[PDB]
C-alpha cells in the first residue's frame, strides 16, 4: 500500500508531510510526496520519494517586496491549481489514499484528481485559525477589508475571495477530465473533514468547528547536531537561540541583530540559526555561533531559551522541548501561537514584529526567569499527544473502509 | 499565490 503526500507549502508543511511518512512507514505502508524544488534535501534525507511541483526556493517572494500586478497574481493563482491537475495524476499512481498540506488553493486541485481516482482524501491545517468558526479570525496571511475585526465577516469574505480567484480555474480544469463543478469551492479544499494537525494543548481546537484534532505530526528527529556545534556548546554556558524559519525580509535581520544585542546584555552566549535569507552576526566574537539546518528538538533541550517567529512547527518542538520561548510574531498563524505561549506561561509574546532593544530585552528578562522555566518544563509533558499515529491511523481507516 | 508574501 501508498499513500501520496502533497505538500504546498514551506519548511513546515513539508515536516508535517514527513512526520507523517514516518509513521506510515513504521506501518509498513509506502509513501511518495509532491513538495516543492527546495524539499529536495529533506525528503533526500528521510528517503521519501519526491515529485517536484511549484517554483523553485530563488523565485520566492519575501516580506517587503511590492505585491506582484494583478495579472501576475492571477497567473500564479491559475498556475497553483493547475500544476496539481498536471502532476498529481502521475505521481498518484499505485496510492491508496491522498493526503494534502499547505496552499488550500493547491489542495483543490489535489481532491479534484484523488476525487477522479476515486481515492480518500485528507487536508491537514497547522493551526486553528485555518478553520472557519465566529471564535478566531483567519491567519494573516493576505490583505483584509480595511476596517473590519467582525471574526463572521473576515471568514465570510476570505471565502468568497478564494472562490472567485480560484474557482474558474479549478471548474474548468475539473471538466476537463470529466468532473462536475464545485459549488463551495472554498470548502472542498478542506475535505470531508480536515485534520488539525496541532496539539490540543498547545493549540486546542475551538468549538462549533467540524474537524479531527489529531495532534501535531512530527517524528523523532534523530540527527545528531554538527560537531562544530556540539563543541561551541561545551565551550560556554548555555545560550540562548535566534531563528526565524521560512521568514524573510530585511525586518528578521534587524530583529536578529537586536536579539544578539539584548542577549549579550545579558551576558548570555548566542547561537543564530541564518535561514535561508542568510542572516548574519553583528561580529566574529566567539560569545556567539551562527548554524544552518540543525536538529532542533535535540539542540533547543541545550538552550537557555528560544528567539522564533511562532510558526507552529518550531513552537511546538520548544514547546516539547521544555525550553523558554521569546516569541516574534510576523504574520499567517504567529500572532495566535504567540498568545498560545503567553496563555501558557512558558514564554514571552512580544507585541509586534519589529522589536527595540528595549522591548526586546523586557521579554528576554521574563523567558530567562525561573519561574518559566520550571513553566515550559510542565508543560513540555502535556503536549506529547502523537499526532501522526492519530493522522495514519484515519487514513487507514478510509482506506480499509 | 505559489511564491509566498505575505503582503
Ligand atoms: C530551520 C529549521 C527548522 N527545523 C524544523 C523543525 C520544525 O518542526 C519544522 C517546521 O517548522 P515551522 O516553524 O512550522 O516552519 P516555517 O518556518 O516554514 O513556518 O522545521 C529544524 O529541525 N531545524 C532547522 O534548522
Ligand atoms: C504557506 O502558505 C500557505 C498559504 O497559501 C499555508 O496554507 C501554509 O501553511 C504556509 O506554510
Ligand atoms: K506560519
Amino acid at each position: 500500500m501508498r499513500v501520496l503526500l502533497s505538500v504546498c507549502g514551506t519548511r513546515g508543511d513539508v515536516e508535517i508531510g514527513v512526520a507523517l511518512a514516518d509513521r506510515l512507514k513504521a506501518l509498513g505502508v509506502q509513501t511518495r510526496m509532491c513538495a516543492p524544488p527546495a524539499a529536495e534535501e529533506r525528503l533526500a534525507e528521510v528517503g521519501v520519494p519526491h515529485v517536484p511541483v511549484g517554483l523553485p526556493q530563488h523565485m520566492m517572494l519575501q516580506e517587503g517586496m511590492p505585491p506582484p500586478p494583478p495579472e501576475e497574481e492571477q497567473r500564479l493563482a491559475a498556475m497553483t491549481v493547475e500544476m496539481q491537475f498536471d502532476a498529481v495524476p502521475g505521481a498518484a499512481e499505485g496510492c491508496a489514499a491522498v493526503v494534502a498540506v499547505g496552499d488550500l488553493a493547491a489542495a483543490t486541485g489535489v481532491r479534484s484528481v484523488a476525487e477522479k481516482l476515486g481515492l480518500p482524501f485528507f487536508y491537514s491545517v497547522p493551526s486553528p485559525v485555518y478553520l472557519a468558526s465566529p471564535h478566531l479570525p483567519p491567519a494573516y496571511d493576505e490583505p483584509t477589508t480595511p476596517g473590519v475585526t467582525d471574526i463572521r465577516v473576515l471568514w465570510e469574505e476570505r471565502a468568497a475571495r478564494f472562490a472567485d480567484r480560484y474557482g474558474p480555474t479549478l471548474n474548468r480544469r475539473r471538466a476537463e477530465i470529466g468532473l462536475p463543478p464545485v459549488e463551495d469551492v472554498f470548502g472542498y479544499g478542506h475535505g470531508e473533514r480536515p485534520l488539525l494537525a496541532a496539539d490540543p494543548v498547545l493549540a486546542p481546537l475551538q468549538p462549533d468547528v467540524d474537524a479531527v484534532q489529531t495532534g501535531a505530526w512530527l517524528l523523532s528527529d534523530e540527527r545528531p547536531l554538527p560537531p562544530e556545534l556540539e563543541a561551541f556548546l561545551a565551550a560556554g554556558s548555555p545560550p540562548v537561540h535566534i531563528g526565524f524559519g521560512s521568514s524573510s525580509g530585511r525586518g528578521i535581520a534587524d530583529a536578529a541583530k537586536v536579539a544578539v544585542e539584548a542577549i549579550r546584555a545579558q551576558g548570555r552566549r548566542v547561537i543564530l540559526s541564518r535561514g535561508w535569507t542568510e542572516l548574519v552576526l553583528p561580529d566574529d566574537r566567539d560569545d556567539c555561533f551562527a548554524i544552518d539546518e540543525v536538529n532542533f528538538q535535540a539542540l533547543f533541550r541545550r538552550v537557555a531559551a528560544v528567539i522564533h517567529h511562532g510558526s507552529a512547527g518550531t513552537e511546538h518542538v520548544a514547546t516539547r522541548a521544555g525550553v523558554p520561548q521569546l516569541v516574534i510574531p510576523r504574520n499567517t498563524d504567529q500572532p495566535y501561537f504567540a498568545g498560545r505561549v503567553a496563555a501558557l506561561g512558558i514564554g514571552v509574546a512580544h507585541d509586534g514584529p519589529t522589536p527595540t532593544f528595549e522591548s526586546l530585552s523586557a521579554a528576554l528578562t521574563t523567558v530567562l526567569a525561573p519561574e518559566t522555566r520550571a513553566r515550559a518544563e510542565a508543560v513540555a509533558g502535556m503536549v506529547l499527544t502523537d499526532g501522526a499515529a492519530a493522522a495514519a491511523d484515519l487514513v487507514l481507516a478510509a482506506v480499509g473502509r | 499565490x505559489x511564491n509566498x508574501x505575505y503582503x
